[PDB]
């Protein structure tokens, strides 16, 4: 339940998106501002400072899946149930991430675009896109 | 626990947000208001439209109790102890909220100051504000 | 992801015996008291000031049982839960301006009664199997937004 | 905080436990495992299957810290320091697993002692399992 101006607000930034980082930084942020979540990482490597965690190559690599997931998310706005019930069962069904973190990992997501886009990421983008990590991680969420 | 560089990061990143910090709050709440409009329901007494004097003005007492928690984080209990008995027993804040509003700090913060949003004081920050909402919050426990 | 038909034995087999007259408002009673910010939500109630007047609070249990007769329904209907609490989930969210979390919250609230009113009969099992049910009521509930 | 009355409904309940509180703790477990099968992903060395020793044994391991806890209830922090490592280092215990176990934990009391279980204790022991809970995830803080 985007608006069609919250769409282009969305659209907009997301093409502006550096598509190679921003979804290890958001990924990085998350295993650093909640460091419980490393436990789903460990084929990971190196994840024992932030420094090794923003320079963990894999990090990098899966948060660029973890973002394109989102591109996707983006591009299917009004099916993300159907966009993410694969991904909502390998989350909840093999990974045993706790939904919560879902919700935490958007959140990041919107301190990454916060922190790339500055003044640009206005109150209006930020409540557009709060709409669409709400509906990815409910999307993700909606397999238990 | 902030440890001291969690405070370090605070208290630099106050450093930098300077005489902005009245506006940051009032932009956190508006942020907070549009990206989680159930906050709003906890000011029915504000005009929440854009550009809201209250808001502004409301925006200025957040950032000065943050800076006063900036300027006593060894004792955020001790320092927001009148604010803790507002929220929980006179505005009965639910504390999702603090959540929901930290986070737009995070943002508000992320948004003016990429340079010293490092993830180290992203961590800082967050660690910062959930112990001003768990002092917040610390009269429903 | 639903009740096995064990479980929804064991649900409806100790539902029958629900005190419908107490353990509504007794678990609503219980949600202002150990999460007081809830009672923003029964300014209409009146006197929520003490545990005693929680428990007192005739509002409280009125109203408690008629959350308790949702969540009846609610286990009348456990494959349509979405439908059964449509208009709740709207009222709550659009009108009451309840975070969900609070749902759960009350959901787990009413767990812990049932514990206290069937003891041993309410085994990890019936517990697990209930668990379902609040969890299922709190996100039907919550559908909206 | 934990008030005089907190500390008074959580003692006078532990010492109702009395010897129970092992088998309470192999309880909430059960409990925790059968209503949130996730956090049984915790223990994929544990035998999980009913009566298991390992769940037993580790339910009086999680009651005595608890007794632990309750004999130190002015000192969580102290009181629980290796059992914070243990959880936010080694284990790294997502913080919404102690909500889990923490709800189990007031089952299994209410479950055994109803005439406790007051809206007040059931409060207080609420309070206590979430300082308990704070503490073993403060290392996250
Ligand atoms: C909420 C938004 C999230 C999205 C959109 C998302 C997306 C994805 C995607 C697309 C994959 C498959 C990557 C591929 O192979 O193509 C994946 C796997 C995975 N996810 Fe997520 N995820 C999210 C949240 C989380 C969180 C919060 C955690 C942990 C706290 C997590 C842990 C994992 C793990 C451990 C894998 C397997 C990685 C590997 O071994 O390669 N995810 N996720
Ligand atoms: C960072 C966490 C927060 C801080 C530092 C904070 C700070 C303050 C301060 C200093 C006041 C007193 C303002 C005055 O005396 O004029 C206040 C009042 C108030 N707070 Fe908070 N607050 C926080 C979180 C929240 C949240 C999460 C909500 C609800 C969404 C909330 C709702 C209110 C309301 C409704 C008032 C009355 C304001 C007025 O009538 O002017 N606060 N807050
Ligand atoms: C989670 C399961 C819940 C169920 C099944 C439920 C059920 C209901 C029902 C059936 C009504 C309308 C009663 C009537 O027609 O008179 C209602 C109203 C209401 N609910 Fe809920 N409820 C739930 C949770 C909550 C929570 C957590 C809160 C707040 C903490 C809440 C706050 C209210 C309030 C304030 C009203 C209006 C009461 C009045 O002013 O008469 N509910 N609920
Ligand atoms: C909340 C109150 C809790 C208390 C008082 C507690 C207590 C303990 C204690 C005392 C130990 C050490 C046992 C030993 O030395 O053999 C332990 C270990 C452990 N804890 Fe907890 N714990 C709590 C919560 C949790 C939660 C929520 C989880 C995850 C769902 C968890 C997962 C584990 C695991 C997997 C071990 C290792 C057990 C073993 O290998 O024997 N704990 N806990």
């Amino acid at each position: 339940h985007l608006t069609a101006e919250e769409k282009s607000l969305v659209s907009g930034l997301w093409a502006k998106v550096n598509v190679d980082e921003v979804g290890g930084e958001a990924l990085g942020r998350l295993l650093i501002v909640y460091p419980w979540t490393q436990r789903f990482f460990d084929s990971f490597g190196d994840l024992s400072t932030p420094d090794s965690v923003m320079s963990n190559a894999k990090v990098k690599a899966h948060g660029k899946k973890v973002l394109n997931s989102f591109s996707d998310g983006l591009k299917n706005l009004d099916n993300l149930k159907g966009t993410f019930a694969k991904l909502s069962e390998l989350h909840c069904d093999k990974l045993h991430v706790d939904p919560e973190n879902f919700k935490l990992l958007g959140n990041v997501l919107v301190c990454v675009l916060a922190h790339h886009f500055g003044k640009e990421f206005t109150p209006q983008v930020q409540a557009a896109y709060q709409k669409v990590v709400a509906g990815v991680a409910n999307a993700l969420a909606h397999k238990y | 626990v902030l440890s001291p560089a969690d405070k370090t990061n605070i208290k630099s990143t106050w450093d930098k947000i300077g005489g902005h910090a009245g506006d940051y709050g009032g932009e956190a709440l508006d942020r907070t208001f549009q990206s989680f409009p159930t906050t709003k329901t906890y000011f029915p007494h504000f005009d929440l439209s854009p550009g809201s004097a209250q808001v502004k003005a409301h925006g200025k007492k957040v950032a000065d109790a943050l800076t006063t928690a900036v300027a006593h984080l060894d004792d955020l209990p001790g320092a927001l102890s009148a604010l803790s008995d507002l929220h929980a027993y006179k505005l009965r804040v639910d504390p999702v909220n603090f959540k929901l509003l930290s986070h737009c700090l995070l943002v508000t913060l992320a948004c003016h100051h990429p340079t010293e949003f490092t993830p180290a004081v992203h961590a800082s920050l967050d660690k910062f504000f959930t112990a001003v909402s768990t002092v917040l919050t610390s009269k429903y426990r």
